[PDB]
């Protein structure tokens, strides 16, 4: 088989800057790869079809080159509409192998993320469970790490994350982290806290609640 | 060097059109339209409309290139032999001879057979059908009697409807 | 176990073809320039071995099952100039090994025929290669030729593609070879030609191909250099407009569905020309008339076949139309009367008519024909007349007045008197009057034939007496009076030159060497099979038997 | 024009079989291949295999009895069947035409839209709405529990859409679960009432729960 | 190859092309009384002859099944189903119902 | 319809059509090598069963079907003994896992047709097929007339949709059962099947090794 | 719909099935199919004039037009109507088997 990598799954660039998308083959395919455009809701596009051929209806912005091994998809001025991931697939010979996709992102100055622990509702506890949430909202660079520690001690049972994609206004992340406990379980502890692990700081962000 | 592509379709329509022309008058046998001075104004008559619907209502040499006349004759069901040597005015002018039936109670699935020698399926479809038996053989040698219809032993009115060549 | 046959070595010439082997060998010396591994049982081509020989030149590796070639092979040899691939397993070397070929920067001759290449393999394993001439990619299995097929190599002037299928070409698929002068498509499946814009091309073959129209793009920038086109064995329904081919000189349109006296009816599709032309095949087409036209255009053609047509009448009377026409086949048609004008065919040697349905004609039709030599009436019950006096009844064609005609056939003419002076002054050396039963030679038919004629043929005429006085024929050489009621013959009192003499299935009895004196020094074959021959009864015959005779 | 369209099941059970039907209109499955490519909730396309226009398949590497590619030229359908699928087969699947440039090309230039496919043999199962409640202060809500997926989300019927973060579903205990957060300033909240909305479409509930500060 | 494509595209293949024939706009003819059309259809495309070799690529082999199933010397674009036409017409003052064989192309094939 | 056409061409391309039709048919990118053959003749029963498809009696048609037969269980082997032979029906029972080998899988077969060797008739007789649908019940099938014949004659009922469901769906052991005619009105060598399937190893749906 | 019985040995001008056998060894240089050594292929040729404008003969020659569609097809063909399978036995490495084509001989030739 040919495998073909791309080594930058994301790629920081502002609008109006040139952008370079590269995309290696494991042994020389000789021009026969393509680029394909995926907006995030939107179905895969054909942009480059061969090395350097542009597929009818592309804007001239777009362009590629390369042969053998080495490739790379170049944008002369970025546009708020190609903010999407980019996938290169060699077609030399079956079977037809895919890259690991770049998706843009726009850079910005660093910004801290919002740590907010919130304790268990009481309508849950009726139910005989209890789930702590903690959000991480608007931060940048989209890296971050998030801990939980019951009385002390660090938790990943229960632990299920979640992050959002960039927003389109701000250009910042949002990361969510719900610990779901049994509610006996939860009685049987009192500290819990969410420390927060960030490019910002040196140190983490805690925010930590007693259970009363 | 470059090999040919869009084809024309309008051109290609148009003579197609006029082979259809030529070909609708030579199966009829005819070399110019039949002219309609002699046609009586007003719908065309009820047995006429009912025989051409007919034909078209949904259910051995081989057929010959020329128009086939259809004339149409109306458990045993028997038939005039009379009125059949009328409507075909010989036995080999015959091409095709199907006998027409109208099922009603389509409740569950029956085999049938007929007898004068077929035999055929009836899928349960609680709406009405149509069935239809080819007997082209039978209604020839009844040129120069009826038929049985009973149900499968392990061990408008019907119509048998009638195409052959007009005399002319 | 036979030990292994060894490889024939020659100054810097190796040959291993033939001799079974499975790899290639690796104790050759360095210094060879060719190598023929032909005929063995290769199955790939690896770097290691051929590598070591770094001068070859010539290099053939033909029909093997080469399967597999590795990526760096080639390139190794920095002077090969011809490289042999043909017949071999090449269709599925881009799927076992990456890059294809690699760049060949002096071959200048490749040939890739018979790998079963398919159209997107094939442009994985073409690679770069500035020197090469000729490519030849014929018995693989292309379907579609594209504006990237042909990349990377401008210096190719000829291609050869036969024994392909061949359907689609696009626009631009020989815009990357300028240079090209020789094109071959025969034996494809192509159905349509739209365009032609191939200006130095020279040489185009467009045979065995489904084409029923060919068009080509009208006023160029510069004129194309085309001079040998082939459209035989399609399905062409029209004379194609070739005034966009100035330079052309030959053109076969044999075996096609053409009438005189553009549309493609079964796909679909419509959308001084000819002064250069030297010869034109119609032969084997659907032409019942020809235009006035049509001739007037094609001057200074040398050679018009129009064999196996519909043609009834064929009629060249425009003043000097066909000037330069040396042969004209006009020959199995329906042809009823044809009007030869006078001055008109002047270089005209060669008049093939046989197998039509010529009865009544002007009598001095082929008199008129200035340097007519070869004439063949063969199936065409013409009736010859009686030359100066005893004009003929009714439309004889007159044989009298041709004074270049060399050679005539009135074969199956059903002629049923030959008059006398038929041939008074047409100093014929070949005369074949055979399959005419009932034939009654006049006396003195053969007027002004003694001293001209060498061949002479009456068979199948049933002849009881032959009215000829044979031995003044000085000149003649070859007689066949077979198939016939003859009995005696005119006796040869002086030698003549008379060799090979056919008297088969007569009447002969006896062969007195009295009327065989003469022509005992001349004879050399003298066939007599099916006479009732009078045993011991002649004497000449059983002495000739020995030397100078045959059975 | 040129159209592509699959056609799936929505759900599939654990070791049953996935059948997606992918019918195509403006060309001939004789002249064209299809290619299947399937895309899941995470980044990454995955090339499964592909019908040549012959009727010949070309598959990926890792199919073993998992992947078998059939088509009817005269209906212009293509169908793909896939045995045993299980938590990690949840994706996207996608139907592509070759771009027959060459006979042997590979180039995909025509995408359908696509079908989801989900493996959890999970009955549908409403939201649990839970309020979140403790110079800008952050309040939130927590959607838990339902099935299947989506669930729209949203803060005072649209009056408070700045700042509003509704984060991505996940799956937990064979159900879906997501919360949302929404940022004010300390002077408005919590003088001022805040509600959010989650709607759920299969069991047409839209819960409207108040949130209660401290 | 499917009739939902045939009649949907402008290729230079074997295939039926749509053709509705109305009596009166397409014909001029207003004797026949019923019906006031069909489709007729025809066929249209060229079934190439195909050079055969020995030896052939896997994938080219479908081109036989397709330009010449039969192995004809010159395939035709002919067709393969086929639908009587009944109508209804007057002859002087008589009406007459006859069914004219063959008349509606349904599918193409090489012949 | 003017006379010129020779058939001497038109029979070259009509042989050289024939090599790519057999060839495209069988699906052979190159005619398969000789050097694994074993001397000597065929061996009987591939003789016998390429006589059985000469004897007179959708897209994928145009393609080769590989050719199999399996005959019936012997008349001894809980035939006779589990099923009672009366005056119209004769029990013919297969088995399925000899049918499965012959044909993998139910959707590669594309005809299968039991075949009877008829012992003489003098006097004409209509008959009737049934298949054995449940436990005891039997279902309808085809029924043909017998010609008179001095000598034994064969005949061939097509069965190809029973053989198909008893690929995928079928039991240890299913059969057929062969009755005369009976009207409401009366109250009164060995058979082999002959199937038809496209090879596995020329199957469409499975990747080239 | 004229027959390998009518046109064999017949004079007759209009299309039909003609015959012809093919040998797989000195026709096609075949060795790999063992069984049978050649079969009666046979082949359609000869001229189809349109229904209107042929002119009269003899009676069995209106059997042509039987399937006859002038305005379906651009130019009508003499085409095959009936056609009867071969079987045959070809080894493929060491595995003999026995193989049925369907359509190859040629039994009647129709005007199209
Ligand atoms: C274009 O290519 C075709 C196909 O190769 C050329 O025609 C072929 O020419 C060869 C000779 O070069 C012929 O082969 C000969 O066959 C005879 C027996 O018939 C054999 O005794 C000779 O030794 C030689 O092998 C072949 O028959 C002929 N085929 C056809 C269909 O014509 C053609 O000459 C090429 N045209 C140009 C302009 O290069
Ligand atoms: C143009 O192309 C045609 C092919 O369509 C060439 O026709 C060939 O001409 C030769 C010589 O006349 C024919 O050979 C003859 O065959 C008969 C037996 O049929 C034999 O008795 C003769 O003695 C002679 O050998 C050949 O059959 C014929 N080919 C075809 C397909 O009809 C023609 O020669 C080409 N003309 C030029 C100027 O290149
Ligand atoms: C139509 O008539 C022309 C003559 O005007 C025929 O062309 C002639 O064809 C023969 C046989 O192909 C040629 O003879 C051969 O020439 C080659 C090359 O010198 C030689 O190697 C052979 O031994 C043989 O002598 C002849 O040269 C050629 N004449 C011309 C002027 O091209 C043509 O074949 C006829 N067509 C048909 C279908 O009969
Ligand atoms: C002389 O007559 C004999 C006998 O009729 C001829 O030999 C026959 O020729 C035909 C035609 O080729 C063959 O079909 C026959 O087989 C031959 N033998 C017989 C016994 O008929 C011979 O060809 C004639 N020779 C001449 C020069 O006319």
């Amino acid at each position: 088989d040919i495998q073909v990598t791309q080594s930058s799954s994301y790629l920081s660039v502002s609008l109006g800057d040139r952008v370079t998308i590269t995309c290696k083959a494991s042994d020389h395919i000789k021009n026969w790869l393509a680029w394909y455009q995926q907006k995030p809701g939107i179905a895969p596009r054909l942009l480059v079809s061969g090395a350097t051929s542009l597929e009818a209806g592309v804007p001239s912005r777009f362009s590629g080159s390369g042969s053998g091994k080495n490739f790379t998809l170049s944008i002369t001025s970025l546009q708020t509409e190609d903010v999407a991931t980019y996938y290169c697939q060699q077609y030399w010979s079956t079977p037809w192998t895919f890259g690991g996709g770049t998706t843009l992102e726009i850079r910005r100055a660093d910004a801290a993320p919002t740590v907010s622990i919130f304790p268990p509702s009481s309508e849950q506890l009726t139910s005989g469970g209890a789930s702590v949430v903690c959000f991480l909202n608007n931060f940048y660079p989209k890296d971050i790490n998030v801990k939980w520690k019951i009385d002390g001690s660090e938790r990943q049972n229960g632990v299920l994350n979640s992050w959002t994609d960039q927003d389109s206004k701000d250009s910042t992340y949002s990361m969510s982290s719900t610990l779901t406990l049994t509610k006996d379980e939860y009685e049987r502890h009192n500290s819990y806290t969410c420390e927060a692990t960030h490019k910002t700081s040196t140190s983490p962000i805690v925010k930590s609640f007693n259970r009363n | 060097l470059s090999t040919c592509k869009t084809i024309d379709m309008e051109l290609v329509k148009r003579k197609r059109i006029e082979a259809i022309r030529g070909q609708i008058l030579s199966k009829l046998r005819l070399a110019s339209p039949p002219s309609q001075g002699e046609v009586p104004p007003g719908p065309l008559p009820e047995a006429v409309l009912a025989l051409y619907n007919s034909t078209r209502d949904r259910v051995e040499p081989e057929a010959d290139y020329y128009a086939k006349e259809v004339t149409r004759v109306l458990i045993y069901m028997f038939f005039n032999t009379s009125e059949l040597r009328e409507a075909v005015p010989e036995p080999v002018l015959l091409s095709r001879a199907e006998l027409r039936l109208l099922r009603l109670k389509l409740k569950v699935e029956q085999h049938v057979e007929l007898y004068q020698l077929s035999n055929r399926l009836l899928a349960p479809s609680d709406s009405p059908e149509w069935l239809s038996f080819d007997v082209t053989g039978v209604v020839r040698q009844w040129l120069s009697e009826g038929f049985r219809l009973s149900a499968h032993c392990s061990c408008n009115r019907p119509f048998l409807l009638l195409m052959a060549t007009p005399l002319e | 176990h036979q030990d292994k046959v060894p490889c024939k070595m020659v100054d810097k010439k190796v040959s291993c073809q033939v001799l079974g082997l499975l790899q290639v060998p690796s104790v050759l010396p360095p210094d060879t320039e060719t190598l023929d591994l032909s005929g063995n049982q290769l199955r790939s081509i690896l770097a290691s071995p051929l590598g070591f020989y770094t001068a070859l030149r010539h290099l053939d590796l033909s029909t093997n099952e080469i399967s597999f070639l590795q990526p760096g092979a080639f390139q190794a040899l920095t002077h090969l100039e011809h490289l042999s691939l043909a017949h071999n397993r090449l269709a599925m070397a881009t799927a076992l090994s990456a890059g294809g070929l690699g760049p060949l920067p002096r071959v200048t001759s490749l040939d890739l025929s018979g790998n079963s290449l398919y159209s997107g393999l094939l442009e994985r394993l073409l690679g770069e290669a500035p020197s090469l001439h000729t490519l030849s990619l014929a018995e693989n299995s292309l379907t579609r030729l594209t504006r990237h097929t042909f990349r990377d190599m401008p210096a190719l002037e000829q291609l050869d593609l036969h024994s392909n299928v061949l359907m689609d070409i696009e626009d631009g698929a020989f815009e990357g070879l300028p240079r090209l002068t020789h094109l071959n498509l025969s034996r494809n499946s192509l159905t349509c030609i739209s365009d032609f814009s191939l200006q130095q091309l020279r040489v185009l073959d467009l045979s065995c191909n489904s084409i029923e129209a060919f068009q080509t793009a009208s006023q160029p920038q510069a004129e194309f250099q085309l001079t040998w086109l082939d459209l035989r064995e399609n399905k062409l329904l029209h004379f194609p407009d070739l005034a966009a081919l100035p330079r052309l000189i030959y053109l076969n349109l044999s075996n096609n569905l053409i009438r005189l006296p553009i549309h493609a009816p079964s796909e679909g599709w419509s959308a001084r020309p000819l002064s250069q032309l030297l010869n034109l095949d119609l032969s084997y087409n659907e032409i019942e008339l020809i235009p006035d036209s049509f001739l007037e255009h094609l001057t200074s053609l040398c050679f018009l076949n129009l064999s196996r047509n519909c043609l009834r009448t064929f009629e060249a009377r425009r003043l000097g139309s066909l000037p330069c026409l040396m042969l004209l086949d006009l020959s199995h048609n329906a042809l009823e009367t044809l009007e030869l004008g006078a001055r008109a065919l002047g270089s005209l040697r060669t008049l093939l008519l046989q197998g039509n349905a010529l009865r009544d004609l002007p009598p001095y039709t082929f008199a008129n024909l200035a340097s007519l030599q070869r004439l063949n009436l063969q199936g065409n019950r013409v009736s010859p007349c009686g030359g100066p006096d005893e004009p003929g009844p009714s439309g004889c064609v007159a044989f009298s007045g041709i004074t270049s005609l060399r050679s005539l056939s009135l074969v199956d003419n059903e002629i049923e008197l030959l008059r006398a002076g038929a041939f008074l002054h047409t100093p014929l050396t070949e005369l074949d009057l055979s399959s005419n039963p009932g034939l009654e030679v006049a006396t003195g038919a053969l007027g002004g034939l003694e001293a001209s004629l060498e061949v002479l043929a009456l068979q199948g005429n049933g002849l009881m007496v032959l009215q000829v006085d044979l031995p003044c024929f000085i000149c003649l050489k070859r007689l066949n009076l077979a198939e016939n009621r003859l009995s005696h013959l005119p006796a040869w009192t002086q030698a003549v030159s008379l060799e090979v003499l056919d008297l088969r299935n007569n009447s002969f009895s006896l062969l007195p060497g009295s009327a065989m004196g003469g022509l005992e020094t001349s004879l050399r074959r003298l066939y007599l099979q099916g006479n009732p021959l009078s045993c011991c009864g002649n004497g000449w015959l059983a002495a000739q038997l020995h030397q100078g005779r045959v059975d | 024009q040129v159209q592509l369209k699959e056609s799936g099941p929505g759900l599939v059970a654990p070791s049953q079989s996935l059948s997606i039907t992918c019918t195509v209109s403006g060309f001939s499955l004789t002249g064209y291949g299809i290619n299947w490519v399937r895309q899941p909730p995470g980044k990454g396309l995955e090339w499964l295999g592909m019908i040549w226009s012959d009727g010949s398949t070309d598959y990926n590497s890792v199919l073993t009895s998992r992947l078998r590619i059939s088509k009817d030229n005269s209906n212009s359908q293509v169908f793909l069947k896939m045995n045993s699928l299980q938590v990690d087969d949840t994706a996207r699947y996608y139907c592509a035409r070759d771009r027959n440039y060459y006979d042997y090309d590979g180039a995909m230039d025509y995408w359908g839209q696509g079908t989801s496919v989900t493996v959890s043999s999970a009955k549908t199962t409403p939201p649990s709405v839970y309020p979140l409640a403790p110079s800008m202060v952050t309040l939130g809500c927590l959607v838990k529990g339902y099935f299947p997926e989506p669930v729209t989300v949203t803060w005072n019927s649209g009056s408070l859409s700045s700042g509003v973060h509704t984060f991505p579903a996940v799956l937990q205990s064979d159900l879906y679960t997501l919360s949302s957060s929404v940022t004010v300033p300390s002077s408005t909240w919590p003088s001022q009432t805040v509600t959010c909305n989650v709607a759920h479409p299969a069991s047409s509930t839209k819960v409207d729960k108040k949130i209660v500060p401290r | 190859l499917d009739t939902n494509y045939c009649f949907s595209s402008t290729e230079k293949n074997c295939c039926v092309r749509q053709l509705y024939i109305d009596f009166r706009k397409d014909l001029g003819w207003k004797w026949i009384h019923e019906p006031k059309g069909y489709h007729a259809n025809f066929c249209l495309g060229p079934c190439p002859y195909i050079w055969s070799l020995d030896t052939q690529y896997s994938k080219v082999l479908a081109l036989y099944n397709q330009h010449n199933p039969g192995a004809s010397a010159a395939p035709c674009c002919v067709p393969q189903a086929l639908e009587p036409l009944p109508i209804v017409y007057y002859v002087g003052r008589k009406p007459k119902v006859e069914q004219l064989s063959n008349m509606i192309v349904r599918s193409c094939k090489c012949s």
